[PDB]
């Protein structure tokens, strides 16, 4: 499963468990903060340093990465394009596709970026309410796990993918 | 596979399913393709499969993949497993049969495990492609071959195809299919019908070569007068492209080849990147094409040959071609340049024994009956049909509305899913794969976006998709008010002729009014009208008068063709017709599954003849001795028609003749009747004309009657006073009775009740129940509506009658006197019917018994103006005698009511007593005959101007009994003779639908009867 | 669709925005192979519909675009009509398949010249002055791309603006484009230099066409 089902080679599967799209949200709990467009305590930025390891294919990703930080991984800035960090080469082509034209298939050698972050969540977020993660841009497709458990999948590199993490989080480190 | 619940994901409607396409057979011989003979490359797997039932897919043993379960049984496929008894079929109308929680379905999800062990020859696997086709699987399935998972599919009503080439081995193979009753697809399959499940259409294996015809589209365009046509055929291939490859499209009229084109692959430039190298478009000139219509279904045969330049055939496909243009112009729907008048019916795929499995015999039976009853169109309510239906419609000549399998009726509001972009992918496939399948069938003239799913943006997108892909057919859709931006045709359901129904947001305007709303230009054709539930089709004539007067009123589709009743068996193994709730299915919508013009076994309801008469293709007028015949055919002359005419005096034939019909389409013929001899005796002369088809057709037998009409000619009123009698009736008085004696005859009037309680001829009683006034009827389905004991609808007629006390009003005597006259005895009575201190009805009568033995009854009734208008005004009694025949002078022969009597003719009719009862599955008032001047039963004769029914079943038993099979013949015969009887209605069956002119509102009523012995 | 802050800033500083779906299938043969294929309608629909759902409240957005260089397919017409139903407040444009198809409210050619016709088969680029008055044509014309500013370029730019000012229905266009897509690289001395196609071992590539 997940390796079985090549969702990245099926135009009928463009997402799994993704929430509905919507206009920009901040979930203010104060009217005046909403009016003045000031920061919201309910909207948290995960633009910090993550852990990153590069692979030549999803099949080369070790199964331990779901549970544990890989010691081979580097700490990098997110958001980022990994070619800008030197892991593989950026490609400039105009009309001709950068891959063989054979829809829906992509090359077996499919560069894979394994990202991870250990983080805390306020206790109050676990008692009540809904906590979602939002990826404003992932190029070109991705699976997501929270605390070792599979959450969902997304496509389209230029629109946000959102997923409910309420059932997944725990007290302390996630 | 268990992980990943794809049947709870509208984002997953299939896995590894092949592209949709028009019917394929992969002939390897051109001549076999041309003649439409069977193809060795198309194998039927319609045989006995192995089947096992589970309450949930979690209960399916993993061993079932590799090996047959010994627990499983051997069952016919195609089938619905409810018809085998594994679980119960559910009848619900609007409310979903599962909890409304999209995308989720119940954890208890009946799962049907089908399997088959079969042979494949090595030749099929050496080269080419072997695919399996499931034409119908309800409602979602996973497929395994030789243990290995192949794929997954949704949409119950379109074929699902999978490539098995890599899965099969030469020799023994095993297919395993896990069918789920409920899926996220169920949210889009909420049609008002039995909810069933299973592999209910054909399963087949198709062998295609690697280099193959993968798709082809046939278009026909015309010059202004249809004397010239171009057939355009777009053909697509799969496999490796090669310079030596060619396509030949040839066109045939029988065995004469009319035109042919050959080209290599490589379409014209499309955009900056080129064209379609894998496609070719062939164009053939056809001079003076024979045009297709429902009137004359001219077909050609197109053969599509894929071959080498040197002439080796690779494969051929083929289809029937009908040359016809469908367009909307200046607000009119045109076929071949002529405005259509749709004589349509909605038709569900239903068989009482086999459920939703269709067969050729039943399909053919249906078409024959439809054409025989002047229908020219059918709507696929509400899903793509079995593929053979379209072929039969192509060949017999019927216009088809092809409708996508999308119904979300039970959502709140109705467009909750169709306005949701997340449901667009699921919706899009149900539309797109229908068009790709059916687009070559000439019988399909209109595409429909589905049914009762409100109006959402997804409709507007899919509307536009079909308009881009196929400009040859208008797109209609009724949802969200029947005139939205997603429909080319104003297509309301159950909009009335003259009465507006201004529901907020989705009004149903009077159809005459709707046409001329500010800015409205479109044609109007009702997708559903004249709800034929039980004793219905009251007011049908009103629709047709309007359709004929208004150009832009172009007809409609009756709801509907055939009762969705199912067969059950009693303890004696005797069959009976069952409806909602008869399978422990709950909640249910009872008899609402039965709305057909015909019974489940295709026996007609009386309403069918009313439809035949109103849908006639010849209109008639009489002026003096001249009959004017007008044709409503648009294309054909009347070259298999003769007019029979007959003049009769009160049922007694006086003269007859026949004249061939020779009427151009839309033309007129004048027929001058010869001088008719004068009758000596009194009475009304009646003229009846009939249109007879001397020759058999493909759809009818020799002597078939297609049209009729009747007129009153001269009337000579009787002025002769009857022969004076010498006998004078004798009055005998007691405290309890007035008795009258004359010869061997006796009459008895009870002085406490005020009614004639008994009658003797010789020594024998004639009555089992006294002759009493009656103001009620065993309620029709139209009277009942959607009311229930637990949820009263106070607006329904039955509930108004009940609440006012019509059914429990007791007769109270006001007057009962007897006077002896010169040559008669006169009994005078008066009664009041009261309920809780309120006087509902008053009945004042005289009975005059003279020396000739005749009893003249004069009846004058008052009806309180503030009580709901009564169902009938008449008398009833239980006669002691059961006679074999019923003879009457009046309207017949079939059941007819005041708002459904145009089909009936005035004449002398003689039928067995049993034909005077209509076996409606839900019993009600039935078998009435109107305009009756004389009624004969055994020794009795009644005369006057009355309506009557006569049977072994009392009104009380009829209203107390919920199924026809539970009815028992009572002692003697119940006779109901009415001076007046309310309309039956039927514009719909969930609101009062009896028109004001058929309600008994006059306040004061009068009728007279003569009762005598012959 | 852009980084969400782009629309905020455009709202606040004042720029008219064309918000464009992430669909380009330029390399297909022919260009509409996928976009005329109903099997690609779901994937395409999400790219259009989820954009509208995100950006529909930004005043700076004045036009919706169905994507770019994907020919003209039936999926375009479906999605054109979807937007027109869901949001009547903004015209829908799309250039693919000849700039003036049934899937666009605006004639929006790329690199149509002022006076010179380019009568390519199937997808001609008419003079913009001539395009407006073709028999039956009534729509406004605004080039989605014009004046390819590659290297020493923008010759004849003045000729566009004279035309735009003389003809009411010629309502301008969008220069191609704002900023060179060159990438910083480093020599052996650690000195930065501007790099283009081919400079990363990337092959096949299109060299300086990224600038
Ligand atoms: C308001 C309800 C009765 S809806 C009504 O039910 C009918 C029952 O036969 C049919 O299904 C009609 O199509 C439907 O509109
Ligand atoms: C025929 C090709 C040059 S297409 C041409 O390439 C340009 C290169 O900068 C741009 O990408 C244009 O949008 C494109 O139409
Ligand atoms: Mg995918
Ligand atoms: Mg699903
Ligand atoms: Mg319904
Ligand atoms: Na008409
Ligand atoms: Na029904
Ligand atoms: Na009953
Ligand atoms: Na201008
Ligand atoms: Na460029």
């Amino acid at each position: 499963v997940v390796l079985q089902r090549r969702d990245w080679e099926n135009p009928g599967v463009t997402q799994l468990n993704r929430l509905a799209a919507h206009p920009p949200f901040a979930s203010w709990r104060n009217s005046e903060e909403a009016r003045t467009d000031r920061p919201s305590q309910q909207l948290r930025s995960l633009n910090g340093e993550w852990r990153f390891a590069w692979f030549p294919a999803p099949e080369a990703v070790p199964e331990s990465w779901l549970e544990c930080d890989l010691p081979e991984a580097d700490t990098v800035v997110v958001p980022s394009n990994w070619q800008m960090h030197g892991y593989d080469a950026p490609i400039y082509t105009n009309v001709t596709y950068p891959i063989t034209v054979n829809p829906p298939f992509v090359p077996t050698e499919n560069p894979t970026g394994c990202y991870s972050l250990t983080f805390n969540v306020d206790e109050s977020w676990l008692q009540e309410g809904q906590t979602r993660i939002i990826f404003d841009g992932v190029n070109s497709a991705f699976h997501l796990w929270c605390n070792g458990r599979w959450v969902g999948y997304g496509q389209d590199s230029r629109l946000p993918s959102e997923f409910d993490l309420s059932a997944f989080l725990r007290a302390g480190e996630n | 596979v268990l992980q990943r619940r794809d049947w709870e994901n509208p984002g997953v409607t299939q896995l590894n399913r092949l592209a949709a396409h028009p019917p394929f057979a992969s002939w390897r011989n051109s001549e076999e393709a041309r003649t439409d003979r069977p193809s060795q490359q198309l194998r039927s797997l319609n045989g006995e499969w192995r089947f096992a039932w589970f309450p949930a897919p979690e209960a399916v043993p993993e061993s079932w993949l590799e090996c047959d379960l010994p627990e499983a049984d051997t069952v016919v496929v195609p089938s619905n497993w409810q018809m085998h008894g594994y679980d119960a079929p559910i009848y619900t109308n609007v409310t979903y049969p599962i909890t409304v929680n999209p995308p989720f379905v119940p954890t208890e999800n009946p799962t049907g495990c089908y399997s088959l062990t079969f042979n494949v020859d090595e030749s099929w696997l050496q080269e080419g492609q072997t695919r399996i086709i499931f034409d119908g699987v309800n409602s979602a399935f996973h497929l395994w071959c030789n243990g290995r998972w192949v794929g997954y599919g949704q949409d119950s009503r379109l074929p699902s195809e999978f490539d098995l080439s890599a899965f099969l081995r030469a020799g023994e193979n095993r297919l395993a299919v896990m069918v789920l009753r409920w899926s996220d697809g169920s949210y889009l399959e909420d049609q008002d019908m039995w909810r069933m499940s299973g592999i209910f259409r054909d399963v087949s294996l198709l062998h295609k070569p690697t280099t193959q015809i993968s798709d082809f589209h046939v278009a026909t365009r015309f010059n202004d007068d249809f004397s010239r046509a171009v057939l355009e055929a777009e053909v697509q291939m799969c496999g490796e492209l090669r310079d030596y490859l060619r396509v030949t499209v040839s066109l045939w009229q029988g065995e004469t080849q009319v035109a042919s084109g050959t080209a290599p692959f490589g379409g014209e430039i499309i955009d900056e990147r080129g064209g379609y190298a894998d496609r070719v478009t062939l164009r053939l000139n056809v001079e003076n094409p024979k045009l297709w219509s429902a009137e004359i279904p001219n077909l050609y045969r197109a053969v599509v040959e894929l071959h080498t330049a040197d002439g080796t055939l690779i494969e051929a496909e083929a289809c029937d071609v009908g040359f016809r243009e469908v367009r909307i112009e200046n607000g009119l729907l045109l076929l071949n340049g002529k405005p259509l008048l749709i004589r349509g019916v909605n038709r569900h795929e239903h068989h009482p024994l086999h459920g939703q499995v269709m067969d050729e015999q039943t399909m053919v039976q249906d078409i024959l009956l439809m054409k025989q009853n002047n229908f020219n169109a059918v709507r696929c309510s509400h899903y793509p049909n079995h593929p053979l239906w379209y072929t039969l419609c192509d060949r017999y000549g019927l216009y088809v509305v092809d409708e996508a399998n999308i119904e979300t009726h039970g959502m709140v509001p109705m467009n909750r899913l169709t306005d949701d972009p997340r449901w667009l992918p699921a919706m899009s496939e149900r539309v797109t794969r229908m068009v790709q399948r059916d687009r070559n069938h000439p019988s399909v003239i209109i595409w429909s976006l589905g049914n009762e799913s409100g109006h959402g943006a997804n409709h507007d997108a899919l509307y536009r998709w079909i308009k881009s892909v196929d400009p040859s057919r208008p797109v209609q859709y009724e949802g969200g008010g029947a005139d939205t931006t997603a429909t080319d045709i104003i297509c309301p359901m159950y909009a009335r002729v003259d009465e507006d129904q201004p529901f907020p947001a989705v009004p149903k305007w009077s159809i005459k009014k709707w046409l001329s709303l500010p800015g409205e230009t479109r044609p109007l054709i009702l997708c559903e009208y004249a709800h034929a539930m039980g004793n219905s089709l009251g007011g049908f004539a009103k629709y047709w008068q309007a359709f004929r007067q208004y150009p832009r009123l172009q007809g409609g589709f009756v709801w509907d063709w055939v009762d969705q009743s199912l067969i059950k068996y009693d303890e004696n193994g005797n069959p009976w017709s069952a409806y909602g709730g008869d399978f422990g299915d709950t909640p249910n919508d009872r008899q609402f599954c039965m709305n057909g013009l015909v019974f489940a076994d295709r026996t007609p309801h009386p309403a069918l003849t009313e439809a035949k008469h109103q849908q006639q293709f010849f209109q008639f007028r009489l002026s003096g001795q001249t009959i004017e015949v007008t044709s409503e055919y648009l294309f054909r002359h009347s070259d298999n028609e003769l007019l029979h005419w007959m003049v009769a005096l009160d049922g007694k034939p006086l003269a007859s003749g026949e004249v061939p019909l020779d009427v151009a389409p839309q033309g007129k013929q004048l027929i001058e009747l010869p001088e008719l001899p004068q009758p000596e005796s009194a009475g009304q002369l009646w003229l009846t004309v009939r249109v007879v088809q001397p020759n058999a057709t493909a759809w009818s037998e020799a002597g078939h009657i297609s049209a009729w009409q009747q007129w009153r000619l001269a009337e000579n009123l009787s002025v002769t006073l009857p022969a004076a009698s010498h006998a004078i009736p004798h009055l005998t008085t007691s405290e309890m009775d007035f008795c009258i004696e004359l010869g061997n005859k006796r009459w008895q009037f009870n002085r406490q009740s005020g009614f004639l309680s008994q009658m003797w001829i010789g020594d024998k009683k004639q009555l089992l129940t006294p002759l009493r006034d009656q103001f009620t009827r065993a309620p029709l389905d139209n009277d009942i509506g959607v009311t229930e004991a637990t949820r009263i609808d106070p607006n329904a007629w039955v509930e108004r009658w009940k609440a006012a006390g019509h059914y429990q009003a007791e007769a109270a005597l006001l007057q009962c006197t007897a006077d002896t006259l010169a040559d008669a005895v006169l009994i005078t009575t008066a009664h009041a019917w009261q309920h809780q201190g309120k006087t509902l009805f008053i009945s004042r009568k005289t009975y005059r018994i003279d020396g000739s033995g005749q009893m003249a009854i004069t009846v004058d009734v008052e009806v309180a103006s503030d009580t709901p208008h009564p169902a009938r005004i008449g008398l009833n009694c239980q006669l002691a005698q059961v006679a074999e025949r019923v003879n009457w002078l009046g309207l017949g022969p079939q059941e007819n009511y005041p708002d459904r009597l145009t089909a009936a003719c005035f004449d002398r009719w003689d039928l067995p007593l049993s034909d005077m009862y209509t076996p409606y599955v839900f019993p009600s008032e039935n078998g009435l005959r109107c305009g009756t001047r004389e009624l004969n039963y055994g020794p009795h004769q009644w005369r006057g101007d009355f309506q009557f029914n006569i049977s072994r079943y009392s009104q009380q038993q009829l209203m107390e009994t919920s199924h026809r099979h539970l009815l028992h013949a009572e002692e003697g015969t119940w006779l109901n003779i009415d001076g007046f009887h309310m309309g039956i209605g039927g514009d719909d069956s969930w609101s009062p639908s009896v028109s004001a002119e058929f309600q008994l509102s006059a306040g004061r009523y009068h009728y007279q009867l003569v009762w005598c012995q012959k």
